[PDB]
């Protein structure tokens, strides 16, 4: 799921799945 | 940033993990 | 969509929609 | 944190915006 173009909600979902309990930051700009 | 690496270019696990806490 | 219990992917989605271009941080623990 | 405010209790716009950049 990670080896593709991922934008918007699709990108946030991948961060969520990869980062697990760590959580993540999403800063698009 | 992440959009350049993952949205407008092909993402990777390596890059996603750069944005985990 | 915000005035409910929101967990996991459901919570990340709400952050994404509310925060827009700002982006957000998700730190569950 | 956010889980306490939004997952195990009812979320709000007010609280979500606390976690925007």
């Amino acid at each position: 799921f990670v080896n593709q173009h991922l934008c918007g909600s699709h990108l946030v979902e991948a961060l969520y799945l990869v980062c697990g309990e760590r959580g993540f930051f999403y800063t698009p700009k | 940033g992440i959009v350049e690496q993952c949205c407008t270019s092909i993402c990777s696990l390596y890059q996603l993990e750069n944005y985990c806490n």
